RNA sequence: CGGUGAAAUGCGCAGAUACCGGGAGGAACGCCGAUGGCGAAGGCAGCCACCUGGUCCACCCGUGACGCUGAGGCGCGAAAGCGUGGGGAGCAAACCGGAUUAGAUACCCGGGUAGUCCACGCCCUAAACGAUGCGCGCUAGGUCUCUGGGUCUCCUGGGGGCCGAAGCUAACGCGUUAAGCGCGCCGCCUGGGGAGUACGGCCGCAAGGCUGAAACUCAAAGGAAUUGACGGGGGCCCGCACAAGCGGUGGA
């Protein structure tokens, strides 16, 4: 993007809770374009949701997603030496899609031999805390804080 | 145009190396001789001036320097 | 073992680190603390972040020798000068004052090469 | 602690750094300070008093051409450097040690002797530059500034800058602070390299300086300006160029 901002592409709210969030994270698990299968895996582990913890899939969603966006994180800088790693606050948006894509690609890491179950656990565990969802978030938080001595070469 | 002490006093002996009341009024926070364009000063005026703040200082009356109170 | 009710609170800031000593109202030092002394080795010592360490540990030990209130002397140019102050200011000590009096020779040693 | 891009050498539990008080010592004077002033130049800034040079303005009082220039001579002459004596904080050639690097044998860091400081005597060179000899007359103005005088809106002298008439210039530029228009007098130049070398002479305690070639060799050496290209120069802008992603190649 070197004219222009580019414009957030504006996303068909779901086809069963009008969530757009719901199909941001549909769209990050499917591949190859085979949408269906997609949302086929991701309501099919709302039932799993639905089942094993009573309450409603689309709220255990939408907080397992909270306790995956990062506050701030680690960017890069280089100025006269080389390259102290540079802490730095995390917008809006780069939040929201940090998540969606850490808890697919860690809930891919799960031993579950299933896709659909493999998500509605990772969808279950990091919404309360826990599992390498979490552990990938309270990891580029870590480093937020850890190298604050090189704080001041911020942009 | 801050504040000219050349109009915030009446007539004065620039030469008078004793008159720590006007002289004072010519030094920074620090004991630092203003600046000409804080002074208001003529160009023969303030090169007297200058010289009398120096003798007065030595005579133990103006300070040399002073420190900054971050106030 | 004593106890001191209000006192001063130095700080010496180089562009390679910054030190902090504190003392009695005679200006006789109690505890001091530093970069290095918080436990950094080089080129961070100087630093906002190493000047904000050695300020709340300077503090701290402080506080523990009764220490409730401070005037506060910086001298030089530097890092996180600015730091430690509000670090100070923000310790849990009142802080009555601050003033610089980074000395300015009046025009005396011959500076080395690099200036 | 210090120190650098990072770091070590170094210093520190014989207590350093940081902090307060006492003392000694040397060397340089922050702010004023200017794009300012003075000087023939080199050069000259804390303050005071003494001794002393140049210089500007007003008055238009005195002399009555007494003027200008100047081979040689004589004196001044930054820094480094020489001799004797004193001094030595900081700095710092050489030298010692740490790093860097392909190698440093330099640029960076920690030390450190001469020296830098005073007196006296030498040295006498410089990008000693305005790279512009001195003196005088003449040839629009504008503006800023230091400094005198006036009937001080403004007028009138002497400096210092910028912009410009006429003119000058190869151009750049100069332009009442001339590189313009003229007169006087001095110094100097006559193709590049060889060469500020050789020889000789003079000065010097020395280091060395002043004066200064040719043989030879080249066909250029040069000045300013133009277009372009390039820059580990600057400014603004663009490309899936980097970044942000998604998916691969490199392995089988
Ligand atoms: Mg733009
Ligand atoms: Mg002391
Ligand atoms: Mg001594
Ligand atoms: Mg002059
Ligand atoms: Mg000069
Ligand atoms: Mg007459
Ligand atoms: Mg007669
Ligand atoms: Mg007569
Ligand atoms: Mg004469
Ligand atoms: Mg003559
Ligand atoms: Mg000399
Ligand atoms: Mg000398
Ligand atoms: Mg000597
Ligand atoms: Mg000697
Ligand atoms: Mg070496
Ligand atoms: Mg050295
Ligand atoms: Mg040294
Ligand atoms: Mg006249
Ligand atoms: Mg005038
Ligand atoms: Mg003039
Ligand atoms: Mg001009
Ligand atoms: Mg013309
Ligand atoms: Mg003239
Ligand atoms: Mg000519
Ligand atoms: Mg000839
Ligand atoms: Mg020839
Ligand atoms: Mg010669
Ligand atoms: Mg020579
Ligand atoms: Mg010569
Ligand atoms: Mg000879
Ligand atoms: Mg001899
Ligand atoms: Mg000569
Ligand atoms: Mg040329
Ligand atoms: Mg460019
Ligand atoms: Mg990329
Ligand atoms: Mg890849
Ligand atoms: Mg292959």
């Amino acid at each position: 993007a070197r004219r222009r901002r580019a414009e957030v592409r504006q996303l068909q709210p779901d086809l069963v809770y009008g969530d757009v969030l719901v199909t941001a994270f549909i769209n990050k698990i499917m591949r190859d374009g085979k949408k269906n299968l997609a949302a086929r895996i991701f309501y099919d582990a709302c039932k799993i949701i639905q089942e094993k913890t009573g309450q409603e899939p689309l709220k255990v969603f939408k907080q397992a997603v909270e306790n995956v966006k990062p506050r701030m994180e680690v960017r890069s800088r280089r100025v006269g030496g080389a390259n102290y790693q540079v802490p730095m606050e995390v917008s809006p948006r780069r939040q929201q899609s940090l998540a969606l894509r850490w808890l697919v690609q860690a809930a891919n890491q799960r031993p579950e031999r299933r896709a659909a179950v493999r998500i509605a656990h990772e969808l279950m565990d990091a919404a309360e805390g826990k599992g390498g969802a979490v552990k990938k978030k309270e990891d580029v938080e870590r480093m937020a804080e850890a190298n604050r001595a090189y704080a001041h070469y911020r942009w | 145009r801050k504040a000219k002490v050349k109009a915030t006093l009446g007539e004065f002996d620039l030469r008078d190396y004793r008159n720590v009341e006007v002289l004072k009024r010519f030094l920074s926070e620090t004991g630092k001789i203003l600046p000409r364009r804080r002074t208001g000063l003529s160009a023969k005026e303030q090169r007297i001036l200058a010289k009398t703040i120096k003798r007065a200082r030595i005579l133990g009356l103006l300070p040399f320097t002073e420190k900054l109170v971050r106030k | 073992k004593r106890q001191v009710a209000s006192g001063r609170a130095y700080i010496h800031a180089s562009y390679n680190n910054t030190i902090v000593t504190i003392t009695d109202p005679d200006g006789n030092p109690i505890t001091w603390s530093s970069g290095g002394v918080i436990g950094y080795k080089g080129s961070r010592k100087g630093t906002p972040y190493a000047a904000q360490l050695a300020a709340l540990d300077a503090a701290k030990k402080a506080m523990a020798y009764g220490m409730q209130s401070v005037d506060v002397i910086v001298r030089g140019t530097g890092a996180g000068r600015e730091q430690a102050i509000r670090a100070l200011q923000a310790s849990g000590l009142q802080v009555k004052s601050i003033v610089d009096d980074t000395p300015v020779p009046h025009n005396g040693c011959r500076p080395k090469k690099k200036f």
